[PDB]
């Protein structure tokens, strides 16, 4: 199907996201005047799943930028990119919810959220084979977190036919200023499991030391590593926006992905990312592609699938090559690392390649998992949110900002039946 | 006269289709616009239009636009009419209740009426050979809604599938085990007789026939391509006899739930394996028999022939033919039906193969194609409804279909007759 | 403490269309526990044969459920079945009609005919709820206001909904207004194989609550009566368009259904009630404090041979599930 409609909420969801753009409009061949200088043809060929045709020679981007606190659309708009988004879809409060989930998902949050609910349905008109909405939000803050899965519920409550796609990322055991966030986290995954259809899980943990261990950096700094969260998001969204081989779009790709359909939580990994410019040497070529993508080495969420099996795994290769190539080295892989992966069920490795790849690169290879091992994550949140829960810590900021307390204990009944979900279908056997 | 139409539907089955039309136009002598030097038998596949342009006898069927659109972009895109290249915008998406009940039925009259009125301009129209995945969403789905509603249009006019069977190492989706076994459930009754192509096969025969270290759908189309010629080779060039698709259900059929039969192809040479270049008429007749050749990957050394028929184009004597098939019958320890005598029908086709011009054959002076009922293929079924019930056991993603308008009774029905066809593969035989 | 889910198998007659293709009659029946059909016999609690009256549905099946769930047990009634095969006129019938009443009317009147033969320090405080799930959204029935309610977890977590309708009635002849209301904002629809399809579940909840004001004692039981939908094959019931929609979602909750019944007789380590908003609201039904009766409703023409054994099969599976059975405090 045709047009995705984007949507970045909070801090970290309008910085990965415009990082995105700028990732995405440069392989789409389009400048920060919003021109189209694209040197090959099929640069403007699926152009419209992305972009809307505005008036005259623009090409605007499908995407809506929502924010409690107003400076996060500044530094978009005074970002490189800035000019090509439509300050219509700019979408901005003027306090900020303040990593309080309750203060997102009820207070400030309900109160901007119509606001936000005209630019989508606006968006959604527009589009002629409307695919489904991606919204990239936080599971940890304040506005992504509560307005996010506010907004994850309102709009599916709308369109339930299209897709929800969302690239909701995680929060880290190691950092982060903000001590609440196992509850914010707590409070999200229950509604992100009953409103998406895929969540791709990006923890901040792993993409931390992805960046520190692989491609090297030492303190945490948000624009080198949504550099890495960027070029995963084009990585996926690659079969959407451009032609080669099988599974084109998330349709396809979630049908193929998720055995039972509260399992969605995927976990992210991406190659080349070798030792720049001076590798050249190492690894080249598609079976050392094929595993540098399916090593636990280059997986962007903390779980080990090396401690807890893989369901499936899509992988989204770039570049013009060999499709036997691929059919035998995911052969390979699971015949030899079969222990790794389910025995009931059949068939785990799902195989995309696209002839056109990024730019910085000649062929690329991104990893996407259904793994079992994601329930190490929601033992994480867990144990950590009833630590805080048992003594009731922290819950007066979140019960007076609305919330009863049992919610509290909802989202943790739903977690927790999540995890007995993770935990039998790693446990399980064939018969 | 005998005309026939090529129905392309899924992504691998147009572009099979892509690479068997612009190999028919190399053929026919056909210019990638549409004029053509001379005249002759284009008849058939072919329709020549005033302005000289010869236009297909097809229909391509995609359910999203990306596909056909890269053909309408390419090369033949003047050859490609627009009204025979059909696009969606929704697609199944590798779910066979989106390709049978909601997003297939959007397109199904659309393609059934561009059909009837390229079949309306068929004077002897014999039928359609359906190109389609057992695997996919598109593929399987709408081709399964397109087999039942031309059962009911067409009736005693043939359909002949080329149809894309997975196999146990190259394989595609995850829920491909049941796209396979809904689809053939659905088909069963509907189809006529159908050509499993088993892309392992085609693989598997590139890499070791070959000798192409890496192969891409191109360089594999390219021999799929040229077993559709050699099959179609019968109504398009001089020859003897055979030329028409019943024969093929008439003669391979031992009894008709048993419709899918096996083809062989050869030479499988590689143009570059030109020291023993030299093939004889006994030579391409044993390499129909040898394992390595099959289209369908599957154990002949487990599995009995029921059916041959044997189809040569080019510089063939039927002298050579009768003493090759005397001579295999002698050597190769082939199981045989009892009811019926020895079995092979064969056809004579006076002209040679045609490869691409950066084809990966040999340009061979003589070819054969061996179309052949073997009880080898219910090994394959087997390994595919141990795969159903593994994942049906579960229930594992079965949501995703009951939930786009499927009833699970279907998948229990489906591999009920599924079963079914393993006990009629059983009991010829015994 | 443990107490058998209660299968129960009713076939109705040959209806119109079905006798005007030329159907044949496809059961054979041995004694109450047994039915067979093609030679192969399926075995339940109480089987029920065609001329089986709604009275007779009432005193054999409903019954005994009523005296336990004023016991304090809850009490869980509910019909499953491919579309037509008796489940709607099973549950609610004709309302009007001292006959041709359904279980959901009868029910309610044995309940309050109970409630008369008791002595006069027993308070009973009844509230009742009527809602749909249609196209996996929960539709207050007795409301029209409330298109979507919520699933809340209760005092020791079990499942219930939140922002119904919980009308409190004095007579049996004002829950009789209650059902009348319901059923006809209920979403029906004419299909080629129902003329008055069931597109949606149908929920109504009685929870009767009742202290004994001298023994000091208080009791609760929730009483769910689920006139389900009936999952169908496209082909048969010829649905494109809304008529699709609504088959999908059915499909789709009534497969949940199944998977819970089969990961509960199997005994599989989750357990998902956490698929659709049916299971969930089954969940004390299908393994929890209730005493629940399943009502497998299967058609004798030869026309849905197929989907009938599925149904019988699924009965199978389902009586061999134990609930976890207990008395409902207050
Ligand atoms: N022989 C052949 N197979 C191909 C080709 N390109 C892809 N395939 C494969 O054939 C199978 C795919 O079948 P399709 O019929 O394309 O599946 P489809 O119906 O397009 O699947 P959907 O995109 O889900 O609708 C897979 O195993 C592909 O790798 C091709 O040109 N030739
Ligand atoms: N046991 C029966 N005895 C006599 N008539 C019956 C019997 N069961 C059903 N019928 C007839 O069939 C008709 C339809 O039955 P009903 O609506 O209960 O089917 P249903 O199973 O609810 O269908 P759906 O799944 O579409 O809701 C009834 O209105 C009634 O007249
Ligand atoms: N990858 C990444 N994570 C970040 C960034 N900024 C903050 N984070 C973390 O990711 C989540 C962002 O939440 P957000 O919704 O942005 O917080 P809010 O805007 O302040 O409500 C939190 O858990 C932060 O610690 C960023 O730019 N990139
Ligand atoms: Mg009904």
């Amino acid at each position: 199907m045709r047009e995705i409609v984007h949507i970045q909420a909070g801090q970290c969801g309008n910085q990965i996201g415009a990082k995105f753009w700028e990732v995405i409009s440069d392989e789409h061949g389009i400048d920060p005047t919003g021109s189209y200088h694209g040197d090959s043809d099929l640069q403007l060929e699926r152009i419209n799943v992305y972009y809307n045709e505005a008036t005259g020679n623009k090409y605007v981007p499908r995407a809506i930028l929502v924010d409690l606190e107003p400076g996060t659309m500044d530094s978009v708009r005074s970002g490189p990119f800035g000019q090509i988004f439509r300050p219509d879809n700019f979408v901005f409060g003027q306090s900020g919810a303040g990593n309080n989930w309750a203060k997102g998902h009820y207070t400030e949050g309900a109160e901007l959220v119509d606001s936000v609910l005209d630019v989508v349905r606006k968006e959604s008109e527009s589009c002629d084979c409307l695919q489904g909405f991606q919204l990239t939000h936080s599971l940890g803050g304040g506005t992504g977190s509560g307005m996010g899965t506010l907004l994850i519920s309102k709009i599916r409550e709308e369109y339930p036919d299209r897709i929800m796609n969302t690239f909701s990322v995680m929060p880290s055991p190691k950092v982060s200023d903000t001590v609440v966030e196992p509850y914010n986290a707590t409070l999200s995954v229950h509604q992100l499991v009953e409103n998406t259809d895929e969540t791709y899980s990006i923890d901040n943990e792993a993409l931390y030391d992805i960046c520190f261990r692989t491609l090297k950096l030492t303190t945490p700094t948000y624009g080198d590593l949504n550099h890495l969260v960027s070029a995963t998001m084009s990585g996926v969204t690659t079969c959407l926006r451009f032609p080669g081989q099988l599974n084109a779009d998330l349709r396809k790709l979630a049908v193929n992905m998720v055995p039972f359909p509260r399992l969605h939580f995927f976990m992210p990994g991406f190659a080349p990312l070798t030792s720049r410019g001076s590798q050249q040497y190492r690894a080249l070529t598609v079976p050392e592609l094929t595993q540098q993508m399916f090593d636990s080495k280059n997986m962007m969420a903390a779980c080990d699938p090396r401690h807890g099996r893989y369901l499936t795994v899509a992988a989204i290769f770039r570049g013009r090559m060999s499709m036997k190539e691929v059919d035998e080295q995911m052969l390979n892989v699971q015949n030899k690392n079969s222990s790794y992966f389910v025995e009931w069920i059949p068939n785990n490795v799902k195989t995309a390649v696209c002839d056109i790849p990024p730019r910085g690169l000649k062929m690329s290879a991104t990893f996407i998992g259904n793994s079992t091992a994601i329930q190490e994550l929601f033992k994480r949140i867990s144990e950590q949110f009833t630590a805080m829960f048992r003594r009731k810590a922290f819950l007066h900021w979140y019960t007076g900002e609305g919330m009863d307390e049992m919610e509290f204990t909802e989202a943790e009944s739903n977690m927790n039946d999540l995890v007995s979900e993770y935990q039998q279908y790693q446990d399980a056997t064939a018969d | 006269m005998r005309e026939c139409i090529s129905i392309h539907v899924g992504q691998a089955g147009v572009q099979i289709g892509n690479a068997c039309w612009e190999l028919y136009c190399l053929e026919h002598g056909i210019q990638p616009d549409g004029q053509m030097p001379s005249d002759d038998s284009f008849n058939t596949f072919f329709s020549e239009t005033g302005a000289g342009k010869h236009v297909p006898r097809a229909v391509f069927v995609d359910l999203e636009p990306t596909v056909i659109d890269e053909v309408r972009t390419g090369t033949y895109r003047q050859l490609f009419h627009p009204e025979q290249l059909i696009t969606g915008k929704e697609d199944a998406a590798n779910n066979y209740a989106r390709g049978h009940y909601t997003i297939g039925k959007e397109i199904i009259d659309l393609v059934l009426d561009r059909i009837r009125k390229l079949a309306d301009q068929c004077t002897g129209l014999q039928g359609f050979l359906v190109f389609h995945s057992f695997g996919g969403g598109t593929g399987s789905g709408f081709t399964s809604l397109l087999m039942e509603r031309l059962s009911v249009d067409y009736g005693k006019k043939s359909k002949l599938e080329f149809s894309i069977y997975p196999a146990p190492q190259v394989s595609t989706a995850v829920v491909e085990p049941y796209n396979s076994i809904l689809t053939t459930h659905t088909t069963l009754e509907h189809s006529d007789c159908a050509f499993m192509v088993d892309n392992e096969a085609i693989y598997d025969i590139c890499r070791r026939n070959l000798d192409i270290e890496r192969p891409t759908y191109t360089n594999l189309n390219r021999l799929i391509s040229q077993i559709v010629s050699s099959i179609t080779a019968s109504l398009r060039f001089d020859g003897a006899l055979n030329v028409d698709l019943t024969e093929f259900q008439t003669n391979l059929v031992p009894y008709p739930r048993i419709h899918f039969p096996l083809a062989t192809y050869a030479p499988v040479i590689s143009a570059e394996k030109a020291y023993h270049e030299q093939l004889s008429v006994a030579e391409i007749t044993n390499a129909c028999f040898e394992p390595a050749n099959q289209m369908v990957k599957c154990d002949p050394r487990h599995g009995k022939y029921m059916a041959c028929c044997l189809l040569y184009r080019g510089d063939v004597v039927p002298k050579d033919v009768n003493a090759a098939i005397a001579t295999i019958k002698t050597k190769r320890s082939i199981q045989f039906v009892d009811w019926c005598p020895t079995g092979f029908k064969v056809g004579i086709n006076y002209q040679p193969p045609t490869v691409v011009p950066g084809g990966d054959l040999a340009k061979v002076q003589r070819a054969v194609c061996m179309l052949s009922n073997t009880t080898a293929i219910a090994e394959a079924w087997a390994r595919l409804d141990h795969k159903f019930d593994l994942m049906y056991a579960k229930r594992a993603f079965v949501h995703w279909y009951v939930g786009e308008g499927m009833e699970e009774g279907e998948f229990s029905e489906a591999r009920e007759d599924m079963a079914a066809l393993e006990k009629d593969y059983e009991e010829v035989g015994v | 403490a443990e107490s058998n889910i209660k299968v129960m198998c009713r076939f109705r007659p040959l209806n119109e269309s079905e006798v005007n293709r030329g159907d044949k009659y496809i059961a054979k029946f041995q004694g109450e526990d047994t039915v067979v059909i093609a030679s192969k016999p399926y075995a339940f609690d109480r089987v029920f044969q065609s001329s089986t009256s709604q009275e007779q549905v009432y005193n054999d099946c409903a019954k005994k459920i009523v005296k336990d769930v004023l016991e304090g047990y809850n009490g869980t009634i509910f019909a499953y079945g491919q579309t037509s095969s008796g489940k709607t006129h099973t549950m609610e019938g004709k309302l009007h009609d001292p006959e041709g009443m359904g279980i959901i009317p009868r029910i309610v009147q044995d309940i309050f005919n109970y409630i008369y033969s008791m002595d006069e320090n027993l308070e009973f405080h009844i509230k009742v709820s009527y809602f749909e799930i249609y196209l996996d959204k929960i539709r207050d029935l007795l409301d029209v206001s409330k298109t979507n309610l919520s699933v809340h977890e209760d005092k020791n977590r079990v499942p219930y909904v939140k922002g119904a309708t919980e009308r409190f009635v004095s007579s049996p002849d004002e829950v009789m207004d209650t059902i009348d209301e319901g059923k006809s904002n209920r979403h029906v629809a004419v299909t080629n194989m129902n003329e008055h399809s069931s597109r949606s579940h149908s929920i109504f909840l009685i929870n009767v609550k009742q202290e004994n004001t001298q023994t000091e004692q208080k009791l609760s039981g929730k009483l769910y009566l689920v006139d389900l939908a009936g999952s169908e094959k496209v082909s048969k019931t010829g649905a494109e368009g809304a008529v699709l929609d609504e088959a999908k979602n059915i499909n789709k909750s009534l497969s949940a259904l199944g998977n819970v019944i089969s990961a509960l007789a199997e005994g599989s380590t989750y357990v998902p009630y956490r698929d659709s908003k049916m299971t969930r609201i089954l969940q004390d039904s299908l393994g929890g404090n209730c005493r629940t009766t399943i009502v497998i409703c299967c058609s004798p023409s030869s026309y849905n041979e197929s989907e009938t054994k599925s149904t019988l099969l699924f009965g199978q599976r389902a009586k061999t599930i134990k609930n976890t059975v207990s008395v409902n405090v207050e």
